[PDB]
Formats: C-alpha cells, structure tokens, sequence
C-alpha cells in the first residue's frame, strides 16, 4: 500500500474522540496519513498533522502538514493534545505499519518522548496494552482505557493519557 | 505552511529552543473554523518572531502587517484579528526554515514542512 487507509481501527479512535468532544485545543494528529482524523479534529480545533510517509501527505485531505519522525521537530510545549494511531503490527519493520518486536517499537519510542498534557493512543492486544499503560504511568501520565472494541483481525484499545 | 506553525516547530538537533528563520520562495494567500495559536511565541522580545516573518515575506503582498500592528499586538494580545489573519491567512508553498543556532534546514515543498530529509547550511 502507498499509504495507510482508514480502517475499523481508525474509526474506533475517531468514535472515542467524538465522545470526548475535544474543542478549542491545539492538537497534533501524529501519523495523520491522508488525514481522516484531521478532518474530524479541525472542526473544533487547530490541528497540526504529521507523518513519516510523504506519499500520504501529498494526497492529504488537507491541513497543516509536516513530514516528521514522531515528535523530534515538534515543540510539545505548544501542543495541548496528541492523537496517534501508530504502526502497531508485530514482527515487521514496514515503514507504514511495522512495529517490530511486539509491534511495540514505535509505540515505545513515542511513549518515551511524549510530554504534552493529554494524549489519545491506539494499541492492539498483541502490543500488550498493560505494558503500554505502565510505561505511560512511568512518564507521568494518569491513564485509562477509553474504549475496547473487537474488529476484523484483532481487538483495539484506545488509551487516554493525562498529566496531573 | 501557514506562519502560525512557527510557534509549534523546533530544530530537531538543538536540545533547547532556538529561532527557526523562514525563507520564502513562493507564498499564496489563503481564506481566513478554529484558529488557535501560541501567542507567547509571537509576543516575546517585542514580537521578534513576527518581525522575522514580516521580513521573510516582504516580497509577498497578498497580506501585510505593520510596525503598529505588531507593537499593538504585543500591548493587547487579545486584539489579534490582524495577527491571526497574517499567521493563518498565508501559506508558504515553497521555501525553507533554518535553525539560527545550528543552521539545520527544513525545506518547505508543496506547502509541506520537511523535517526528515534536512539540509545543512553551516
Ligand atoms: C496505522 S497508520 C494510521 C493512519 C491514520 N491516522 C488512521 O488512523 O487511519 C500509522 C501511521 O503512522 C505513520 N508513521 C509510521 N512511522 C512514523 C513515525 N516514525 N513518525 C510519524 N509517523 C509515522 C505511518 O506512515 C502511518 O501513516
Ligand atoms: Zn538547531
């Protein structure tokens, strides 16, 4: 695939975001791909959308586009919320979907760099959601599993993280 | 890229905040939904970032700011109708962002800010 296309996983993240009613924030849509989540977010927020995949950015629904590797080029002090449907697929290092060992390599890199006040992260059962929660706690985030949903292939967990 | 992004981007090499300086090959005006920006980034040093942007875009006449517009915004940041219009109402399609400390360059190509495939200038 040239870029990651909207799937049941993305729609469960979108459904959870919808119920939260995020409004009046500066939101980073990390791994925006072609911007399906950005499209929903920009209705109530100012959104910066980033991806490693230039092809997806070049066919983006539209927004404020940055090609970047996670958050290194982002000033996190300026961002209220980060939303991330990450490459979570175990045992591949495909640049779009691959999460390598446990499907957790990008997730783990993200958790160890994230400092914004609030985050929404999607994970699957194979990533070991509890280890993700734990790592987030270690980073100062109070966490909770906003939503669990079985989809075609696996079960999706939406993690909400917030600093006190 | 719209200039409000200058409140959100940073050099990925320097471990402290630095100033990213804009070079603009071409820019288009954009119609001015939610427009929130990091006001403090544009107020500090008497509106340094704004002055920097105004200089970078001096050959672009689609939209404009003035000494006064900037000074007054620094006074009353609550009155940012003109600032928002400048920061959200312009899109740099072709250009560059340069870290003033290490000279790292982020090309801007087709309005996308490229922070992965960088250029050195020092
Ligand atoms: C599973 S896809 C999610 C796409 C989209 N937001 C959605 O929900 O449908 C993960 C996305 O992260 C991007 N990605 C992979 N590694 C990245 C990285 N290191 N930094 C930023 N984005 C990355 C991929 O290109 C891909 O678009
Ligand atoms: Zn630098």
């Amino acid at each position: 695939m040239d870029w990651y296309e909207p799937g049941e996983d993305t729609y469960t993240l979108m459904d959870a975001l919808e119920r939260e009613g995020l409004e009046m924030k500066i939101v980073l849509d990390l791994g925006t791909s072609t911007g399906v989540i950005t499209e929903q977010l920009r209705k109530r927020n100012t959104v910066v959308s980033t991806d490693l995949n230039i092809r997806a950015l070049e066919s983006h629904r539209g927004g404020n586009l940055v090609r970047a590797d996670l958050l290194c080029s982002i000033n996190q002090e300026s961002v209220d919320v980060v939303v991330f449907n990450p490459p979570y697929v175990p045992d591949t290092d495909d640049p779009i979907i691959g999460g390598g060992y446990l499907g957790r390599e990008v997730i783990d890199r993200f958790v160890d760099a994230v400092t914004v006040g609030m985050l929404y992260l999607l994970v699957i059962e194979a990533n070991r959601p509890k280890e993700v929660l734990a790592r987030l706690e270690e980073r100062g985030y109070g966490t909770r599993i906003l939503k669990v949903r079985k989809i075609l292939g696996e079960t999706v967990y939406i993690i909400k993280g917030e600093k006190s | 890229m719209k200039p409000f992004l200058l409140g959100l981007l940073k050099c990925k090499r320097c471990s402290f905040m630095t100033k990213l300086i804009l070079e603009c090959e071409k820019a288009e005006s954009n119609d001015v939904d939610v427009k929130i920006f990091n006001k403090h980034m544009f107020t500090e040093n008497g509106g340094e970032r704004l002055k920097s942007l105004v200089n970078s875009l001096r050959d672009f006449h689609g939209r404009e700011l003035s000494e006064q517009d900037i000074s007054s915004f620094v006074e009353n940041p609550g009155d940012d109708e003109k600032i928002k219009e400048f920061l959200f109402g312009i899109d740099v399609v072709e250009g560059s962002l340069r870290c003033d400390m290490c000279g790292l360059i982020y090309p801007i190509k087709g309005s996308i800010v490229e922070t992965v495939d960088t250029v050195e200038s020092k």
